[PDB]
């Protein structure tokens, strides 16, 4: 059952974030974004591989709220049935 | 960062200091002066503040002392459940608990005091309780009294590891202030972990315990055969004999099918028919929603890693124009005074206890609380003082900041001052609408009791005469009543039965609940509360405003927090301390409360409980009375003190008596207070002095030289007592009176 | 050990272990001579 | 030096020496500069090195008996999975020339003289051989190192015979054995719970039917 539709939307859904958190679309680790504008980078000493930063707190973050905007979409199921 | 750094051995375990009576304070060491010297030793024995001048010693002081209140409240628990194990008649309670009163004190027959032993029923003998304990145990699933004695062992051993833990973290290894300041962690952990983890947790005890059971107990079965809770929780197949959902086991959750679970995680709403409570799948539920929401909510505020809010940022960025700097600069005067978060606590646990009696009287959550008329008055009034004194703490403490922790070179914040710089329209403004309201509550009732003294009964204020309609509750009972047709698909039935519509809930031949209406006798009595309240509130307020300077005394501050006076020049200047600001605030908070308890008991005996007839017509306690009597002052005193009454007072002989004696005993207290208040110091200085002269014919004057109490003392007996007359009084007339009626 | 004692000297250590005795005391004798209203001896 | 997800809080205490050391330490529990009780860098290392070891006896005897019950000489009354030995009596038993709760405070008092007198030598280096013990004393003092007593008794031949190398090529091999067995008990049980049908089964299902993966199944049944 990988590949219904509960699962492409998961898996855009943390993979957007993913990247998201990486290329520059959002507050990673390193990137804090003001009561403006996101890119107001420091730098919070994570020692890991990716370059551009992306630790193994980051990871998770977008891995996390990846899912918690992956089931507030699944779950408007007024159009993709009740059950399945 | 975020660390751990502690120390090692702060101070040294040892038995010198136990035998060295007011070692914390330098200026009691020094020894008994007089008896002015042991009411001092009491009254600052826990002033961590005033011992010492660092906030590193003040803080582990402070966290130690916690343990030890934390060891207490679990040795408290511990009692419940070992009482309600070896000398209760819960097993047979769970068999008819429609009608065996709870029992759970049983008294030593000594001097006849065994009449004491009231025959609650159920083949057992004693105190009928009234903490609505058994109601608990039940919508937990104990249906043992095995069960009752293991986890009174087990509170007893936290109480042993709290108080353990209390030592070593003061004595071995105590933490450091770096430690304690760090507040982003505090709030992150309370959130995830304790409230988070702790709903969380405890949704899964009634998932896979409390809701099976119980759903055979309602079903109804002798509570003897029914399974034990680990059976279901090994043998998966028994759980399917109820609950078809937990075949597929937990993988509808991994796949959002979340509509599977539909059998055991509900939103039904309204109350249970069989047992009169709310329906346990939505409780189970309920926590589960809480779980989430508190979970994600700890995640929020930075500690260790880059994601995380900062919380002096937060306060930072709200300024605005007619406030100035905003926020600015609350962090540190919320971080470096224990004395600012103490009294910001105590105001919303203060008022959230309050939340809670409005709740637990109009939702009854455990089964066979509803009718249980002697429970449902106790725990709505336990809860309402509870709640009123918390906050009246909450004014102490804040008067207590601004006297010692307060200081604007350092600790400079802009609002806080902006609220000092136009106190006198503050004070002025809440001393007006104090009056207002004044006239306009008390005076309608005595213009009623005039007009109806004077036989023009159709000039009174009533439903009968001229009308004064609540319309705004009128109008919201309304919407609620027809949330579940719209604004609230989902739910089956309103969130309660007290909306302006529904119906009964009958377990028994007893009301559970039925709509309340609201007609005028109810909207008066709404605006003596918000009198009452908004008196209290001038009183604290005015106290923690004034409490550095005032037009009258320019320093004030440097007089301390709780001083007599300062003598009785420009006209006199008799309690102008913040301490007794507080100090009148306690009646007006014993004033308030009051009448809110007298307000719900006789609303619910007139309107709300009170059996059921067969045929279906329904009969309360009092016959209806509340709609027009409750409107003459008058009408308080012949149908609800007089009458109401008769119960206690004739409480002789009977298992009652107790009651019968507490009702004069509390009388006699709050009578002794008086002798406190009215009078000055400096006469019983004088008789004492005569009475020493005596002492000294026979060669018995003591060394520890008698005196008088303080004058801040006179007043704190004489508050103390006429609190404790008062609340005791009420005790001992609301239990006899409802334990007998119903 | 001198200091335990010392401590359990002080005035209201005493006062509850001087008064829980006095309490035994006249419980038991009002459980073995009860409702005594009169000294009937001589 | 191999670094796995370190931390520029790691990197300032996690100097290598340490045997065992990757540098693996994003909770702070290792830093120094907080130290009260059982957060000793110290008894962390002593606390990582003996567990491991008692996992690497753990393990062994976690899969010898129903495995060896598989072929071997062992007669299959007293072959059974680990969990149905008679740990956990909801799992099963089996009557053993005791009755359990007699097994269980003997084991707690011969545990007791070797555990306590393992205690104290790392509070007071050599003392343990100083006090009559009936002879054995001039064994027990050890050699220092509480991780590390070393002397006939317990390192009998003497391995790491001279090479500080060797011993931290050595004690690197006992650490980053150690972490496996951990991990590999921490396997033993969460499979207990899901599969149910004990460890050395379970890789058989996995070995017959690859397309088993319990993981998308996750029934559970004891
Ligand atoms: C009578 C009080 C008394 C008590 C409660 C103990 C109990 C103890 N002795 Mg001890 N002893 C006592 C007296 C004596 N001991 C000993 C000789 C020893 C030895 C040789 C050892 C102990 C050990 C121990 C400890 C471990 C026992 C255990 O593991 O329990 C289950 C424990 C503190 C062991 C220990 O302390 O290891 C650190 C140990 O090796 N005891 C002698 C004769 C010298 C004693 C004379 O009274
Ligand atoms: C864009 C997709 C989408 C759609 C069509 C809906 C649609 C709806 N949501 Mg929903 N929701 C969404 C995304 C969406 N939501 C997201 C991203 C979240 C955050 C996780 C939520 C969280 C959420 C909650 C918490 C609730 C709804 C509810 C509802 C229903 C009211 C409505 C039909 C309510 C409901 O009854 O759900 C069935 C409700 O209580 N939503
Ligand atoms: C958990 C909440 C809490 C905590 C931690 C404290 C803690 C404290 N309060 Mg406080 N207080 C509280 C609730 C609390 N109070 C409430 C609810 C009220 C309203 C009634 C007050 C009213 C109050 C006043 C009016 C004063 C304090 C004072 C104090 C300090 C000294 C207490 C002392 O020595 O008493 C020792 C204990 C006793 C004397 C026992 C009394 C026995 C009773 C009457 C029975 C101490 C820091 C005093 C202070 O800080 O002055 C500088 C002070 O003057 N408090
Ligand atoms: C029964 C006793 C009693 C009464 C009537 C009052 C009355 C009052 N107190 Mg009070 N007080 C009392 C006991 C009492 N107190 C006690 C025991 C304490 C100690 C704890 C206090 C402590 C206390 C404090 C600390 C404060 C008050 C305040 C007030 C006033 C606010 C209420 C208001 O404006 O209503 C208006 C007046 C009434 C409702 C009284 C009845 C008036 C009726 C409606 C009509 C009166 C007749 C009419 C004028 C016709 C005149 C006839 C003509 C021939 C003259 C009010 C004057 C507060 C205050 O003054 O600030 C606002 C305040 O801060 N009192
Ligand atoms: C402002 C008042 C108010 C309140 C407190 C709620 C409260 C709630 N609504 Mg709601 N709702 C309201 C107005 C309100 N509604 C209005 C004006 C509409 C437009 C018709 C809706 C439409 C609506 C939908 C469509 C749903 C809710 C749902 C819910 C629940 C989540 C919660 C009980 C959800 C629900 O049924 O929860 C179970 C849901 O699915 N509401
Ligand atoms: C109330 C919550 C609480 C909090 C915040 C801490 C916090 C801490 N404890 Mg602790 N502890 C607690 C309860 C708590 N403990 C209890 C209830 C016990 C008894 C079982 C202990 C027993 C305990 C020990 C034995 C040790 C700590 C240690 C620690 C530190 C790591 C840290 C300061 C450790 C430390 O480094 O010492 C400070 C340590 O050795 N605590
Ligand atoms: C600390 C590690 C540890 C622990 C707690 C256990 C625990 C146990 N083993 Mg065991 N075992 C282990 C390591 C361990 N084993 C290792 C490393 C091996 C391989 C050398 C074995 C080989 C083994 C066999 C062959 C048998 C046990 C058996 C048992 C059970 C009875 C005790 C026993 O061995 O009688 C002491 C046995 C003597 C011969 C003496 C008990 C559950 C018995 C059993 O029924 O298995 C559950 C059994 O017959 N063990
Ligand atoms: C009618 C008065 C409306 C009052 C109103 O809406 O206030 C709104 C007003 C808004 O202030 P600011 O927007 O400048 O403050 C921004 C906040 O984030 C704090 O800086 O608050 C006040 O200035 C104090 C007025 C209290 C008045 C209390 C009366 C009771
Ligand atoms: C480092 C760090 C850092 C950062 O900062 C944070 C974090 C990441 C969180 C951290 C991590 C941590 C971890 C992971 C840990 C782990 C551990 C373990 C697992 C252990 C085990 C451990 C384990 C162990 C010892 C085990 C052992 C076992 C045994 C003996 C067994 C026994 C037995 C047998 C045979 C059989 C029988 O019939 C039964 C029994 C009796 C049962
Ligand atoms: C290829 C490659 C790579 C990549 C990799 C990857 C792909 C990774 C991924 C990762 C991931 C993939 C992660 C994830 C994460 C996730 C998470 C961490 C989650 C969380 C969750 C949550 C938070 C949930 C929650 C909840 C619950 C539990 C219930 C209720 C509801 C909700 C949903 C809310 C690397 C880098 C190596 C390098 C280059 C190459
Ligand atoms: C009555 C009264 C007194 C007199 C009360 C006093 C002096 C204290 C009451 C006596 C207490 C009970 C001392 C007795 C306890 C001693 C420790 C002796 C104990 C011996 C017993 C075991 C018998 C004041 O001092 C006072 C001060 C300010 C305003 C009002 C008043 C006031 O109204
Ligand atoms: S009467 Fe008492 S309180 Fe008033 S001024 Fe005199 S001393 Fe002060």
């Amino acid at each position: 059952y990988i590949g219904s539709s509960t699962n492409l939307i998961m898996v855009t859904t943390t993979t957007l974030m993913l990247f998201a958190g990486r290329f520059g679309l959002a507050p990673s680790a390193n990137r804090k974004a003001t009561a403006g504008l996101k890119l107001e980078a420091r730098e919070s000493g994570l020692q890991t591989g990716d370059p551009a930063g992306f630790t193994l707190a980051d990871t998770l973050a977008c891995g996390a709220v990846g899912h918690i905007m992956g089931v507030g979409i699944v779950l408007g199921l007024k159009n993709t049935g009740v059950l399945d | 960062e975020v660390k751990i750094v502690v120390d090692r051995d702060p101070v040294k375990t040892s038995f010198e200091e136990w035998a060295r009576p007011g070692h914390f304070s330098r200026t009691l060491a020094k020894g008994p002066d007089t008896t002015t010297w042991i009411w001092n030793l009491h009254a600052d024995a826990h002033d961590f503040d005033s011992h010492t001048g660092d906030l590193e010693e003040i803080s582990r002081k402070v966290f130690s002392a916690h343990f030890g209140q934390l060891s207490i409240i679990f040795l408290w628990l511990s009692g419940m459940y070992f009482h309600g194990a070896r000398f209760s008649n819960y097993e047979a309670w769970l068999s008819d608990p429609t009608h065996i009163g709870p029992s759970a004190q049983v008294v030593w027959p000594i001097v006849g005091q065994e009449i004491l032993n009231g025959d609650v029923g159920g083949g057992f003998r004693g105190i009928q309780i009234t903490s609505g304990f058994f109601q608990l145990w039940r919508a937990s699933g104990i249906t043992s009294e095995l069960q009752l004695y293991c986890t009174a062992i087990g509170a007893l051993v936290f109480a042993a590891l709290m108080l353990f833990a209390g030592w070593f973290h003061y004595h071995k290894a105590a933490p450091k202030l770096a430690w304690f300041q760090d507040v982003e962690s505090m709030l992150n952990h309370h959130l995830a972990g304790l409230l988070g983890l702790g709903s969380l947790s405890w949704a899964g005890h009634q998932i896979h315990v409390s809701l099976p059971i119980n759903q055979f107990l309602d079903a109804g079965v002798d509570p003897k055969e029914i399974p034990l809770p680990h059976e279901f929780i090994l043998n998966r197949d028994l759980l399917a004999q109820l609950y078809p959902s937990f075949a597929e086991g937990a993988t509808p959750f991994f796949t959002l099918n979340w509509s599977k679970y539909a059998e055991f995680l509900t939103f039904r709403g309204g109350l249970d028919p069989v047992t009169g409570g709310l329906w346990l799948t939505d409780i189970a539920h309920h926590h589960l929603a809480i779980a989430i929401l508190f979970l994600i909510a700890g995640h929020m505020y930075r500690t260790n890693w880059g994601i995380g809010h900062g919380l002096k940022d937060i306060l930072e960025a709200h300024k605005g124009p007619f406030t100035g700097q905003g926020h600015k600069g609350l962090y540190e005067i919320l971080t470096t005074s224990w004395h600012a978060q103490l009294s910001l606590n105590l105001a919303m646990l203060g008022s959230t206890t309050i939340v809670v009696a409005h709740h637990m009287y109009s939702m009854p959550p455990y089964p066979y609380l509803a009718t249980d008329y002697g429970t449902q008055l106790s725990l709505f009034t336990h809860h309402m003082w509870i709640g009123g004194f918390l906050i009246v703490g909450a004014a102490a403490h804040a008067a207590i900041f601004m006297v010692r922790d307060y200081d604007p070179t350092t600790r400079y914040n802009d609002l806080l001052d902006r609220v000092l710089r136009h106190r006198d329209a503050i004070i002025s403004h809440l001393n007006w609408v104090c009056i207002f309201l004044g006239f306009h509550s008390f005076g309608l009732y005595i213009h009623n009791d005039t007009m109806s003294a004077l036989g023009r009964p159709q000039d009174m204020f009533s439903d009968t005469a001229i009308q004064l309609q609540p319309i705004f509750a009128q109008w919201v009972q309304n919407i609620h009543a027809t949330a579940p047709g719209v604004t609230a698909p989902g739910a089956t039935t309103s969130t309660s039965l007290t909306w302006g519509g529904g119906e009964l809930v009958a377990v028994g031949g007893k009301v559970a609940l039925l709509p309340i209406p609201l007609g005028t006798a109810d909207f008066l009595v709404h605006h003596i509360h918000a009198f009452t309240i908004h008196v209290t509130v001038l009183i604290l307020l005015k106290g923690v405003l004034f409490a550095r300077s005032s037009r009258l005394i320019p320093d004030k501050a440097n007089l301390g927090f709780r001083f007599p006076c300062d003598g009785p020049g420009r006209g006199g200047t008799c309690q102008v301390s913040a301490w007794d600001h507080v100090f009148l605030g306690l009646f007006w908070m014993y004033n308030a409360i009051s009448v809110v308890i007298f307000h719900f008991s006789w609303k619910m005996q007139s309107d709300v409980w009170g059996t059921i007839s067969d045929q279906g017509v329904v009969t309360h306690i009092t016959g209806g009375n509340f709609a027009q009597s409750s409107i003459t002052i008058n009408g308080w005193l012949r149908d609800f003190l007089w009458a109401q009454a008769s119960q206690v007072i004739q409480s002789y002989g009977s298992s009652l008596s107790a009651y019968g004696l507490f009702f004069l005993g509390a009388h006699f207290v709050w009578a002794f207070s008086l002798m406190f208040l009215f009078s000055g110091r400096g006469y019983w200085q004088e008789l004492i002095e005569s009475i020493v002269w005596a002492h000294n014919k026979l060669k018995v004057a003591p060394a520890t030289q008698p005196r008088a109490l303080s004058i801040i003392q006179g007043r704190a007996v004489g508050v103390t007592h006429y609190l404790l007359g008062g609340i005791a009084t009420t005790w001992a007339f609301f239990l006899a009176r409802i334990i007998a009626v119903g | 050990m001198r200091d335990i004692k010392t401590y359990l000297s002080v005035a209201p250590v005493l006062s509850t272990l001087w008064f829980g005795a006095l309490a035994g005391l006249l419980i038991e004798i009002n459980r073995l001579f009860p409702d005594a209203l009169s000294f009937p001896f001589f | 030096r191999q670094l796995w997800f370190a931390s520029k809080q790691s990197l300032t205490y996690l100097d290598g020496t340490l045997p065992g050391d990757f540098g693996f330490d994003p909770l702070g529990l290792s830093d120094p500069e907080g130290t009260g009780g059982f957060i000793e860098p110290r008894w962390l290392a002593y606390g990582e090195i003996f567990n491991g070891r008692t996992a690497m006896m753990g393990v062994v005897g976690m899969i010898a008996p129903e495995a060896l019950g598989k072929v071997g000489l062992v007669p299959p009354e007293t072959a059974i999975p680990w969990f149905q030995a008679g740990a956990i009596p909801p799992a099963g038993t089996y009557q053993y020339w005791a009755d359990p709760y007699t097994l269980f405070v003997f084991e707690m008092a011969l545990i007791g003289f070797a555990e306590h007198r393992r205690l104290q030598d790392w509070y007071n280096p050599g003392s343990m051989g100083k006090q009559y013990f009936l002879g054995l004393e001039k064994y027990l003092g050890g050699s220092g190192d509480p991780a590390y007593p070393g002397g006939p008794i317990f390192n009998p031949l003497g391995f790491g015979t001279k090479s500080e190398k060797e011993m931290k090529e050595l004690k690197l091999k006992e650490i980053k054995n150690g972490r496996l067995a951990m991990l590999a008990f921490l396997g033993m049980s969460l499979q207990a719970i899901f599969t149910g049908v004990g460890p050395f089964q379970n890789l058989l299902d996995h070995l017959s039917d690859p397309v088993n993966n319990n993981i998308l199944t996750s029934l559970k049944f004891h």
